[PDB]
């Protein structure tokens, strides 16, 4: 789901996601549960900004 | 035409403003330089009423509606046709209310009774002041009153009463409509006890104080007496009136949130072990 | 009256310092109003039958 | 309300409340509201609640999922962050696909 | 000299003293103007 | 002039009261208007001055 | 100023007065103990009155226990006997009706079982009461005026609870037992039901409940107006009237046009207090049973307003404006 | 015992006088106390 | 006119000096507020504005 | 000066002093509010501000 | 040294009762001021003192 | 020095009760005010003096 | 003389005595329970 | 040693009423309080105790 | 002198036991306040 | 002359005991407040 993003912004969303949920370290290792939900929560954001 | 007993208290006198020249009475009604000034303001409003609801486009009265301007206009004069009559009407209804309520203490000052008829009246011009003077500017906006129709206005209190989110839980809405009931109550006992002690049944005699004083201690182990059933039942209507005006006049000024979450005072203390 | 009328004047007085008693040491104006009131039917009535 | 922060006549006439003419054009918007947290909380939150949170995260109650509603995402404003435009500077939030920066 | 005659002195000094407080209700209410001051938004 | 006539009709020991007030609210009103505005707040002005 | 007859300026106390009693004979079943109390003398009369302890008011004392307890005890059950609970949920408990999908079937104890307990009970207490008033009334030689003005309030207690509930086909259309519960009972019914202010009833019901309020202030002002004239002795001047009645009658017929007698008046005064519950009664009774949406009633009966205006605020301002930015 | 008279006016000005001027004497020290330390003017 | 001096014959002087005297201090207060009300004839506004 | 006795003839010794007693505490208490009103005379917060 | 002669003045039992009820609501207001603090409340502290 | 003239025109146990009532009322609500400031509240003092 | 309450000199004397041995007695307690409390928390 | 004469003014029958009263209420009050804290809840210390 | 209609003879025997009444509950009060300072203490 | 039924003769005494007090009053207020002066000044 970000794998496309580009460097730049890959590394601007990911600061920004982290200050927006408080979590320093997220998405930081794939296995913890932050990282499995953040992923969903990417696709749920993108799902709200065009479908509603 | 008057009463059998109306021409001795016919006398000249009693006038706050006025004099001779507006002390006579037309039919049974007193004239006075309030009831002149009573005469013109209610028959202004009355008319700029019809007036509004020829230019409406109807005549049904329950359909009438004068509304006030929109809030955009502020406490400043709108156009007629678009809130300023509902002003000049509600001038003209302060005009109305004020003159009658004087016009009342020229007739107690000329009979010799008390004053309380027209401070009682105050009161319920203090209700209706309070609604569409005072808390409109409270607001900034003339838009806040009530409209000036049967039906329209029932629309004015549903919505205003949703706007606070169930007006039910408002503390002073609370404590007014249990003077309403109260007072209600009140009228219907002591209608009942001077009606049921005055009409026994047929062939039975006239019961006087003491029997209808005598009922409520063997029906409720305590009566009021007739002097006092009177006073507290005019302080329970007045109440009525004063604690309707503070219900009204805290709903937008005071707590713009809504009236469940004033109680929160009281589900949120120290006291309580959440 | 006299006394009742000032031992209840002594109530609304100790009513109103305690609404504001409460309020310095947190609580809000609300919660410390109702304790005042409280405080004023209580003391008010027990100073207006003990005293007088 | 609460979660908009404004009253009931915010959205339709006191008087007529079934009477789509009697609506606030934030009437039909809260319809979509409705549909959409309904979406949300059976296809995105609780999926993904029952998949991956901690029981320090479940309900009191029910141990069940946390889900979101009008508060979530308003928490007590008319519009969320007072309509601040959040998703012009984020493109890639704003579609699942081809963030088209532009 | 001195008159002794019956008069309500403080009968019209209480008088002026409401129709002052409501001049000066007024000032304050100008001056300063509306201190716990709400606006409506029209949504109907 | 010829003003000393005004006793003649109103009651000095009457007025006095009714002026005594009078004057007290024209110096309690004005002292507070004064405090509304920004440029008169000699309160206020006392800490601009000596910033 | 002039002493208004607001409160009492002195007041006298001597021997407890008991009763007037007949060949009725009503001493046995009175109390022998009375109580004075200044406070409340200031404005009526200072002596707490021997209870008459009759057996309909007994019964009805009893049972309206019996009601007041079991919907305390399921209140204290409802938080699970947590005093401190119990009094912070105080205003907020209730003991609900009965759901829905029981009809005019005995439900189960939690699920409104109890209500019917309790609403049967507190029927017994209410009915009982009212046989109280009709047989003091009786006993009294006096007119049963007190019992049919209390048989209207009836009307509407039954109409709420028990008429209405029996053929609207279920026993939840009952009220909650509740502080604030039944005030949500009384905002959900009107909701429900389209708008009560549209039923003419109901606002047949506001007319008299505002005008018992109306003549009750007026009354209660006159009274004391004419008090200087002895006019608080209202039965003597039905039998004798005298210048307190005349001057209370000129002073309204000369504002209003007409007036009343000093026993004319109370016929006014008992017809809209009986008024104000009859006409809800009836509104109530009718509400679902025939109109199950008021405002539509009244669209069609061409008495509800139309408003051309639009019903946006984006029509009349704007979100930024608003905020002031 | 309504009124008052002639002789008892003069003592009771003379005390009230005094009592202006007393006031008067720790206003004006306090006020003057107060402008060293913070002055308004 | 001249004989304007009559109007004492018909208007008690106590009872419409008084009443003049409250009617001209409204006067002065009414306008006077109506000035401050205006923010253009509010010399205490004004002075503000020269002094920056 | 001490021959302004002649007024003491019109006033109550009883009424005047306890309006007067209440009025000199009622205003010098909204003079003290006044000055915790303000940011520059309030010596609750100067002292604050002194010591740091 | 002559304040015995107070109780001339007032009544004893009209003043000892107002008094009698003035000491403890005041004790009971200084007590419950201190559980409002937390480095005097001797409740927290009892239980921060036994970990 | 004629000070003592005011006892002549107030009632001793009238004025005593309400100098005792005010006095009262005055500590208090200075003790309350100073409370409310940061600076002078020795409660909260002694919790910072001592951590 | 003077006596609002019909009290004499003579019992004012013994109702002081009583009262301010009552005063010291209720202000030693007091005493020794701010000097404990002192002891335990210091608050200046 | 001579407080005996506290009834001379005192009635018994009148204070031993609000002193039946103020006690039990004081003792409740207390307990009550002792309550709040989680500390002192010999209630839940119990339940945490056999747990 | 009296304002209960009581003298210095049964005043002071109504004192006596009082105190004794006073002793017996504060007695009572001491021992309940030591034991539940042994049990759970409180400073 | 007395406006509260109170006799000059005594009313010189009356003063004479509230004055004590009222000093005595000041005297602890005092010097309470010179312990607060150096506990903590606010000038
Ligand atoms: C959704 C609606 C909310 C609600 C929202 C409001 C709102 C909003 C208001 C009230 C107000 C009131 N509510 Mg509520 N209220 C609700 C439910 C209730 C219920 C109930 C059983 O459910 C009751 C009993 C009440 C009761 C009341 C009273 C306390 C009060 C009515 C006005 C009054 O007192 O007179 C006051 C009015 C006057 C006395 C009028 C004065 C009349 C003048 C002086 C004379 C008229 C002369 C005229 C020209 C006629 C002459 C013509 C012919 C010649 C005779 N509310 C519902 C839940 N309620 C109203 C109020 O308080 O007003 C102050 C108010 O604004
Ligand atoms: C959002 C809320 C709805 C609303 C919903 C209802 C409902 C629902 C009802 C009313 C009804 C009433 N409404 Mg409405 N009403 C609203 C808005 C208003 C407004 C307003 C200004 O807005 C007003 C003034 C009113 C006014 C009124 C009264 C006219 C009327 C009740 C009269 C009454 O007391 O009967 C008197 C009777 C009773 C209150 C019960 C009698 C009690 C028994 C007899 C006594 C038993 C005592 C008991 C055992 C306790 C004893 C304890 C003692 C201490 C011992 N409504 C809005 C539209 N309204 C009633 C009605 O319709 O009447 C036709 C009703 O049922
Ligand atoms: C205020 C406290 C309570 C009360 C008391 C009370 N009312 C009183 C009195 C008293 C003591 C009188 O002495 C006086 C009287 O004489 O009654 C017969 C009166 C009165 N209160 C009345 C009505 C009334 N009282 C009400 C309620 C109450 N009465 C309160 C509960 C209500 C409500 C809330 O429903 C109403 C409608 C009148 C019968 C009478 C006042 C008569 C009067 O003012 O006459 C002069 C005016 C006219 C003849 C017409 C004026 C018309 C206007 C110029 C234009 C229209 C203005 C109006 C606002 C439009 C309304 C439009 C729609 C909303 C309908
Ligand atoms: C004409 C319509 C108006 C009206 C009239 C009216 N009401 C009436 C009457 C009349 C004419 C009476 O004669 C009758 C009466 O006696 O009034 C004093 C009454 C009455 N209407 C009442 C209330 C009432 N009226 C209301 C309204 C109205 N009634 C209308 C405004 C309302 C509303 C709608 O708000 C209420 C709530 C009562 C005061 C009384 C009816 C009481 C009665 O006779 O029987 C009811 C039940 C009991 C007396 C038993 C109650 C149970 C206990 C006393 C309570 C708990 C006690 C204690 C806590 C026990 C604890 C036990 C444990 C420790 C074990
Ligand atoms: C025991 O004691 C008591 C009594 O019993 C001794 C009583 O009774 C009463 C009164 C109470 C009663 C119940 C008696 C009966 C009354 C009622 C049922 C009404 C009260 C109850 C209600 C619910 C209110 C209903 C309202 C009614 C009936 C309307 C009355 C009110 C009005 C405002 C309308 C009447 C007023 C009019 C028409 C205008 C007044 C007139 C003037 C000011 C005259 C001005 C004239 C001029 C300037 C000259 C110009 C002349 C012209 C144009 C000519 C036109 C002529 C005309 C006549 C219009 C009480 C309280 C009482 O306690
Ligand atoms: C920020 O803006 C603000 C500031 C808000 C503002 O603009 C408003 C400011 C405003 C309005 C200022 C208006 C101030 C005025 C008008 C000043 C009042 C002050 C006055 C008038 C001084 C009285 C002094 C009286 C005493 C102190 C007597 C002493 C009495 C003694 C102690 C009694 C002695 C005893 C006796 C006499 C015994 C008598 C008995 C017998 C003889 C038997
Ligand atoms: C925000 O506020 C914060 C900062 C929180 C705050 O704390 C504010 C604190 C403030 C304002 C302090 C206010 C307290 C003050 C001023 C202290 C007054 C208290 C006093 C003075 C103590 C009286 C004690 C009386 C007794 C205890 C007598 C004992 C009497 C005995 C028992 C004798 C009785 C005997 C007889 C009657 C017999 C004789 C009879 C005959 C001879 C007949
Ligand atoms: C909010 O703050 C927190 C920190 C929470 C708080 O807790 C605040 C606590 C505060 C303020 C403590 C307030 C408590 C105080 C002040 C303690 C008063 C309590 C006292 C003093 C105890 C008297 C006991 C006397 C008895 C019970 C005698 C018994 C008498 C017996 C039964 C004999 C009676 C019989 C006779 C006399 C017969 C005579 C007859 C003849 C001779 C005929
Ligand atoms: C916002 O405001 C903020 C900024 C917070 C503020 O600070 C506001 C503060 C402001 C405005 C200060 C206002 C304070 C003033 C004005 C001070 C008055 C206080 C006075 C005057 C002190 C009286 C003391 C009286 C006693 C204590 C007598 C002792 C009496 C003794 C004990 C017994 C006497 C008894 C007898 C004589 C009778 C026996 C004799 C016979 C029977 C012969
Ligand atoms: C220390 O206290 C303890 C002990 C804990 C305690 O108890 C405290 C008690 C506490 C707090 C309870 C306080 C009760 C409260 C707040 C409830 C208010 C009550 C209210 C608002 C009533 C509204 C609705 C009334 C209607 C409208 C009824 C309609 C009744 C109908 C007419 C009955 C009809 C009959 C039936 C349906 C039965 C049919 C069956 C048969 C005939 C067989
Ligand atoms: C107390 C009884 C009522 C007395 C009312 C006195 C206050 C009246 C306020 C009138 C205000 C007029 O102020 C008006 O404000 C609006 C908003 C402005 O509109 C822009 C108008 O240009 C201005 O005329
Ligand atoms: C229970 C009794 C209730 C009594 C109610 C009393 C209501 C008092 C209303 C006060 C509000 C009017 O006072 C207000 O003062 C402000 C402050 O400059 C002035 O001006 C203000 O309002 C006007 C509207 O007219 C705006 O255009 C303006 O921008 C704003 O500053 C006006 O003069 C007046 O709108
Ligand atoms: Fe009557």
């Amino acid at each position: 789901v970000l794998a496309d993003l580009t460097v730049e912004n890959y590394d601007r969303l990911l600061a920004a996601m982290r200050s927006w949920t408080g979590i320093p370290d997220l998405l930081e290792d794939p296995d913890h549960y932050q990282s499995k939900v953040a992923i969903n929560m990417i696709q749920m954001n993108q799902t709200i900004n065009e479908e509603w | 035409a008057l009463l059998s007993f109306e021409r001795k208290y016919r006398v000249r006198g009693g006038t706050l403003i006025g004099g001779d020249l507006f002390d006579f009475w037309v039919g049974p009604f007193y004239v006075g330089f309030f009831g002149v000034t009573t005469a013109f303001f209610a028959l202004l409003g009355t008319i700029l009423i019809f007036w509004g609801a020829s230019q409406q486009g109807t005549f049904n009265p329950w359909l009438i509606n004068i509304a006030p301007p929109d809030l955009s206009y502020g406490l400043g004069m709108a156009p007629l046709m678009e809130g300023g009559l509902w002003q000049i009407i509600t001038i003209c209804a302060i005009g109305a209310f004020v003159s009658w309520a004087l016009r009342e203490v020229e007739i107690c000052r000329k009979l010799g009774m008390g004053y309380h008829v027209p401070f009682a009246f105050s009161v319920a011009i203090f209700a209706y002041v309070t609604l569409v003077v005072f808390r409109p500017l409270l607001m900034g906006a003339w838009g806040h009153g009530f409209p000036y129709g049967i039906w329209s206005h029932l629309d004015w209190v549903s919505n205003t009463g949703y706007a606070y989110l169930h007006f039910h839980y408002n503390p002073a809405h609370m404590i007014a409509v249990t003077f309403f009931f109260t007072t209600t109550l009140a009228l219907a006992l002591h209608g009942a006890l001077v009606l049921s002690a005055a009409n026994p049944p047929k062939g039975e005699e006239v019961k006087g104080p003491d029997n209808e004083d005598t009922f409520f201690r063997d029906f409720i182990g305590y009566s009021i007496g007739t002097l006092g059933i009177h006073r507290v039942g005019l302080l329970l209507a007045l109440n009525a009136g004063f604690w309707s005006a503070v219900c009204i006049i805290i709903s937008g000024p005071v707590w713009t949130k809504g009236w469940p979450e004033w109680w929160n005072w009281w589900l949120e203390m120290p006291i309580w072990p959440s | 009256m006299t006394c009742t009328i000032t031992c209840w004047g002594i109530g609304v007085l100790l009513g109103i310092m305690t609404t504001v008693g409460l309020m310095v040491v947190g609580w809000s104006f609300l919660q410390g109003a109702f304790m005042g009131v409280l405080a004023w039917l209580i003391v008010g009535g027990v100073l207006a039958v003990a005293v007088c | 309300s609460n979660s908009l922060g404004r009253n009931c006549v915010f959205c339709h006439n006191s008087r007529a409340f079934y009477d789509p003419a009697q609506h606030t054009p934030q009437w039909a918007t809260a319809m979509l509201g409705i549909s959409m947290v309904q979406e949300l909380n059976n296809e995105w939150i609780v999926p993904i609640g029952e998949a991956h949170l901690p029981p320090e995260r479940l309900g009191p109650v029910y141990n069940d999922v946390p889900k979101l509603a009008c508060k979530t995402c308003h928490k007590g404003y008319q519009q969320p962050l007072q309509g601040l435009n959040v998703v012009a500077d984020w493109p890639e939030l704003a579609t699942t696909e081809g963030p088209f920066y532009d | 000299w001195n008159s002794k005659n019956p008069t309500d002195i403080y009968k019209p000094a209480i008088v002026v003293g409401v129709a002052g407080g409501a001049v000066f209700a007024a000032a304050l209410l100008v001056s300063w103007g509306q201190p716990l001051a709400t606006d409506s938004m029209q949504t109907g | 002039s010829k003003f000393y006539k005004i006793w003649l009709i109103f009651d000095p020991r009457r007025v006095f009261v009714a002026q005594g007030v009078f004057l007290f609210l024209l110096a309690a009103m004005i002292h507070l208007v004064l405090l509304s505005t920004e440029h008169f707040n000699w309160f206020e002005l006392a800490a601009a001055n000596a910033a | 100023p002039e002493y208004q007859n607001i409160f009492t300026q002195v007041q006298v106390q001597g021997p407890a007065e008991l009763g007037v009693d007949n060949e009725n004979n009503l001493t046995e079943e009175r109390t022998t103990g009375t109580g004075f109390s200044q406070l409340i003398g200031w404005i009526g009369n200072a002596q707490l009155g021997p209870i008459y302890l009759g057996w309909f008011g007994i019964i009805s004392l009893v049972t309206g226990t019996l009601w007041f307890n079991i919907v305390g005890f399921n209140m204290l059950s409802q938080v699970g006997y947590s005093i401190p609970e119990f009094i912070r949920q105080l205003f907020w408990l209730a003991l609900e009706p009965p759901s829905p999908e029981y009809g005019l079937r005995m439900p189960p104890l939690d699920d409104g079982g109890w209500f019917i307990i309790a609403s049967f009970f507190l029927l017994v207490s209410v009915i009982s009461w009212w046989l109280r008033s009709y047989q003091l009334a009786e006993m009294h030689k006096m007119g049963k005026h007190v019992a049919w003005a209390f048989a209207a309030a009836i009307w509407l207690f039954l109409v709420l609870g028990l008429f209405r509930p029996i053929l609207m086909g279920s026993w939840s259309e009952a009220v909650p037992y509740g502080i604030f519960p039944h005030l949500d009972w009384t905002t959900a019914f009107s909701i429900r039901y389209g708008n009560l202010y549209y039923n003419p009833f109901h606002a047949l019901s506001i007319v008299f409940l505002y005008g018992s309020v109306l003549l009750f202030a007026m009354h209660g002002a006159t009274i004391l107006a004419v008090t200087r004239f002895g006019g608080d002795r209202e039965l003597e001047q039905i039998y004798d009237r005298g210048t307190a009645s005349e001057r209370a009658g000129l002073f309204w017929r000369w504002t209003m046009g007409f007036n009343a007698t000093m026993e004319g008046i109370h016929r006014w005064a008992w017809w809209f207090a009986v008024l104000t519950p009859i006409t809800g009664g009836i509104g109530i009774l009718l509400t679902g049973t025939v109109v199950d949406n008021w405002f539509l009633w009244a669209v069609e009966h061409n008495f509800a307003p139309d408003y051309t205006q639009d019903y946006g605020y984006e029509a009349y301002t704007t979100y930024d404006g608003f905020l002031g930015r | 015992f309504t009124g008052l008279t002639d002789e008892q006016a003069q003592e009771l000005h003379s005390v009230y006088m005094s009592g202006l001027w007393l006031f008067s004497a720790v206003a004006v020290v306090a006020h003057l106390a107060t402008f060293i330390w913070r002055p308004w003017f």
